[PDB]
RNA sequence: GUAAAGCGCACGCAGGCGGUUUGUUAAGUCAGAUGUGAAAUCCCCGGGCUCAACCUGGGAACUGCAUCUGAUACUGGCAAG
């Protein structure tokens, strides 16, 4: 579905130095130029094809899908792509057992909910200021960590990742209880855990932007279907 | 349907400015008679709380084994840490001649038939997993054949 | 020095299965071309290919299946230092059966099966599992 | 050579019920069968794995009242001979022929039998058999002489069998007194409470 | 709302779902219905652990209720035993909630990635030689042996009728 | 390597091992046969003492050694590369 050269466009091609890579990625690179490793887009797109693909079947068995990315570049994006096919998301910092421990985890939503309930619907206000304060302050925590991921009720049945090294905690979660990984993998990055793996470059916000698009767009379609 | 044996349970201390707090270790180990085996290590300040852990552990985790009717499919090493593991198919009849840890992982595991020498040390807990590993890349007529690219008839 | 050809072929074989190559190159022999053949018909590789006039190149391709090596286990059994010669009924069954032991016997070199069909029996090279 | 003690008491060891009195009045009404014999009956930790096993091989050898010596060699034969140990072991300890008399029902319970057998009773293939250890084979036939048909005991023996369900791998009759062991038996045929792989574990150490 | 054959008497405690309030003469009165799937549903949400931490989804809920009922449920992906969780120790989950229904013959039925698998985890405790099922109308076909197919039926296809569900 | 255990380092006779190709030999190796490998014992199938131990018929075994006839991939010898 995506073009080789929107993808050239984007930047997908580039990837990191050569002195940061991993020999694992020695697959996926084409070449070397001006000291920085080229990702193979040959190799890359039809991979992304597949990915999509798999993707969109999830989608169309009613799959819950989760999206992952905590650069802080791209984290305004992600959770946008989220929005579009109403999905679920973790743009902040990946709590430590998220999905592994999701029982304890499934408590913290329920008191961010109840936060919430407090904030929005009761309209009692008449609390003391500190206090007030206090559970202002909470919210927020309970917003910025766990906002994407609270109406998601149980575990996700795929997860997408836009960078695999940043997010190898959340990739061996979902290795462990066997969730499939759909991850976006740079030339230093990890493809061993990675189920569906996606050569390209996680850094630059364009080609970010333009990996989520095509993902979310597929997510609609299965949804549609 | 699923049968658990507890291996052993050990007291197990830790220094503080008081003195020593003591806790339990509990290596279980749990199967459905069949193909699948799986080993729970659980650790708390009484023993049956331990135990309960130990085996919650087990239940998920499991592993499957390819077994030939009651027997091991061929004779097989198995290492982990100092426990060096060998066990043999054997005739029906034979029953599980296998020592300690090692004897119980193979009954749940639902193997009758084996004999079963566990060299080197006798760990309870290195030695199950020993037993595990060995249960574990023990291939099976079919699957040989898969790898191969041939007929079960070709290798007999 | 080197002073087995064989083995080191062997280990050859080991390491591309352990690191995941493709094919695996060695200097040519006879007797390892012979292995190879063997060991082709036994399904343990894919093909090889010897390549050269003076000083030729024995390459090999090895064999993945579902990810994982099929060459699981490899060994040497007569080697420089100790033979080892087995007679027809005292010839072995590696894996019990499932793995192949090749054996150089009177009538060139064969997997043990063969060998005992013939009804003969011969030097151990090695067993493959 | 006997044990010549409380019966009941065995079987409460065991936990089992193991035919040692002959079955016209019920094991519970006799005796605690549920309790263990001994001022310490009513505690019952778990046992440990040599001591299943052990407990096992006593149950089997009481059932049959055979003493350690006489099990070990029979166990021994068992190995030796080709097919599944444990079935093999089971197989002779039925071929005995105090047990077979018992089968037949000729005796109450097996002790009976056995001292049926000592007593000159017994009759295989028309010669008087004295031994309760003797192997009694395919198509031998058993029965009771002459002089023993008159006695009480061996018509309540019969009629206690009667209630009892009847073996399929002998064939008897009531009014003749003669069976005939036809063939060595399977282990289908056989009580699937006696756990032999065990018995052989032990054994096997 | 209540079982054909159960009855209640005083002293015995009974848990269900409310799902009205008819404004009757001098004020309403709470009314309930603990015969829905809904109430063997929380039940084993309220039973299995796992439900709540979705190591396991419950796919779907079958009842027949008091008389029998079908589940079929799986593993999110966790190598799991999810009767083996749902059933606690020896039925210990189940067999106490089918003490919520009171008395339901209630069967946690394994399921699998592709549907046509589902349907014949769902045709237990029956095994299932072929199944044709039809890609345009709705109509699964199931084929066996006729000692399959009187299990596979039930009483009034009871086992058919949940499957079917 | 740290648990006992790498000579302080080298050279080097005896000894051990020896890249690759062809030919030849047939020592090692393998195959078959012949002779022998006492009987008893062990093991298998039987038979006899009421059973058993015990006795006992026939077999198998005694993994070897010697000789003869083959096989020649591998190791060795010899000859050429």
């Amino acid at each position: 579905t995506v073009s080789m050269r929107d993808m050239l466009k984007a930047g997908v091609h580039f990837g990191h130095q050569t002195r940061y890579w991993n020999p694992k990625m020695k697959p996926f690179i084409f070449g070397a130029r001006n000291k920085v490793h080229i990702i193979n887009l040959e190799k890359t797109v039809p991979m992304f094809n597949e990915a999509l693909a798999e993707l969109n079947k999830i989608a169309s068995r009613k799959g819950k899908i989760l999206f992952v990315g905590t650069k802080r570049a791209a984290s305004e994006a992600v959770k946008d792509a989220a929005l579009s096919c109403d999905q679920f998301f973790v743009n902040h910092r990946w709590l430590g057992g998220m999905l592994t421990n999701w029982k304890t985890v499934r408590q913290s939503i329920k008191r961010l909910k109840d936060l919430e309930t407090q904030s929005q619907d009761g309209t009692f206000d008449k609390l003391t200021k500190k206090e007030a304060l206090m559970r202002t302050r909470e919210l927020e925590k309970l917003e910025n960590s766990l906002g994407g991921i609270k109406d998601m009720g149980g575990l996700p049945d795929a997860l997408f990742v836009i960078d695999a090294d940043h997010e190898h905690i959340a990739i061996k979660e979902a290795n462990n209880l066997g969730i499939p990984v759909f991850a976006i993998v740079d030339t230093n990055s990890d493809p061993d855990g990675v189920d569906f793996v996606i050569p390209g470059n996680d850094d630059a916000i364009r080609a970010v932007t333009l990996y989520l698009g095509a993902v979310a767009a597929t997510v609609r379609e299965g949804r549609s279907q | 349907e699923l049968q658990e044996k507890l291996i052993a349970v050990n007291r197990v201390s830790k220094t503080v400015k008081g003195g020593r707090i003591f806790s339990f270790t509990a290596l279980t180990v749990v199967g459905d008679g069949n193909g699948r085996v799986g080993f729970g290590y659980g650790k708390a300040r009484e023993v049956p709380a331990a135990i309960q852990k130990a085996m919650e552990k087990a239940r998920r985790n499991m592993i499957n084994v390819a077994l030939n009717n009651g027997t091991l499919q061929h004779p097989v090493k198995g290492v982990h840490t100092g426990s060096r593991v060998f066990m043999q198919p054997a005739s029906e009849g034979t029953g599980i001649i296998a020592g300690g840890a090692m004897r119980a992982v193979l009954e749940v595991a639902g193997v009758h038939n084996v004999l079963a020498k566990a060299y080197g040390s006798t760990n309870p807990i290195n030695v199950v997993r020993a037993t595990i590993d060995g249960l574990e890349n023990m291939n099976s007529p079919e699957m040989v054949a898969a790898k191969r690219g041939k007929s079960v008839e070709e290798i007999l | 020095s080197m002073q087995d050809p064989i083995a080191d072929m062997l280990t050859r074989i080991r390491n591309g299965q352990a690191a995941n190559k493709a094919a695996v190159t060695m200097p040519s022999s006879k007797l390892k071309v012979a292995i190879a053949n063997v060991l082709k018909e036994e399904g343990f590789i894919e093909d090889f290919k010897v390549e050269g006039d003076t000083k030729p190149e024995l390459e090999l391709t090895l064999k993945y299946f579902q990810g994982k090596a099929v060459v699981e286990s490899i060994q040497r059994v007569s080697r420089p230092g100790l033979r080892i010669y087995k007679r027809k009924d005292e010839l072995p069954k590696v894996m019990a059966g499932l793995g192949i032991a090749v054996v150089s016997t009177s009538k060139g070199v064969m997997t043990d099966r063969a060998a005992r069909q013939a009804g003969l029996g011969g030097e151990i090279i090695c067993y493959v599992a | 050579a006997r044990y010549l003690g409380p019966k009941l008491k065995l079987s409460r060891r065991e936990g089992t019920d193991l035919f040692l009195k002959s079955g016209v009045r019920a094991i519970d009404t006799k005796c605690k069968i549920e309790q263990a014999p001994g001022q310490h009956g009513a505690r019952k930790p778990r046992l440990s794995d040599y001591g299943v096993q052990l407990r096992e091989k006593q149950k089997v050898r009481r059932i049959y009242g055979v003493l350690e010596r006489q099990f070990r060699n029979y166990y021994k034969e068992a190995a030796r001979l080709k097919g599944n140990t444990g079935e093999n072991l089971l197989a002779l300890l039925e071929g005995r022929l105090d047990n077979v008399v018992y089968r037949m029902g000729f005796g109450a319970t097996r002790a009976e039998a056995r001292q049926l057998v000592s007593h000159k009773a017994i009759m295989v293939n028309g010669r008087v058999v004295n031994i309760a250890s003797y192997q009694v084979s395919p198509n031998d036939v058993v029965s009771i002489r002459e002089k023993a048909k008159k006695q009480s005991r061996v018509k309540a023996a019969l009629e206690l069998a009667e209630q009892r369900e009847k073996p399929t791998w002998l064939e008897v009759d009531a009014g003749k007194m003669e069976g005939t062991f036809k063939r060595k038996p399977e282990r289908s045929d056989l009580s699937a409470d006696i756990n032999e792989h065990l018995i052989v574990e032990l054994y096997s150490k | 709302d209540m079982l054909p054959r159960e009855n209640f008497r005083p002293g015995d405690r009974v848990r269900g779902v409310l799902y009205s309030v008819r404004p009757e003469a001098r004020g309403a009165q709470l009314f309930v219905t603990r015969s829905k799937p809904e109430m063997l549903i929380e039940l084993f949400r309220i039973e299995v652990p796992e439900i709540g931490e979705e190591v396991i989804e419950i796919k779907a809920a079958a009842r027949d209720p008091g008389s029998r009922a079908k589940i079929a449920v799986k593993t999110n992906d966790k190598r799991i035993d999810p009767v083996g969780a749902c059933v606690g120790m020896r039925g210990a989950r189940v067999q106490a909630v089918s003490t919520e229904l009171g008395g339901e013959r209630i069967d946690i039925v394994l399921w699998d990635d592709n549907p046509a698998q589902f349907v014949i985890n769902a045709m237990a405790p029956a095994d299932v030689a072929s199944i044709v099922v039809d890609e345009d109308k709705h109509t699964m076909d199931i084929a066996v042996e006729a000692g399959n197919l009187a299990q596979a039926i039930g009483r009034n296809g009871q086992n058919v009728r949940l499957a079917s569900q």
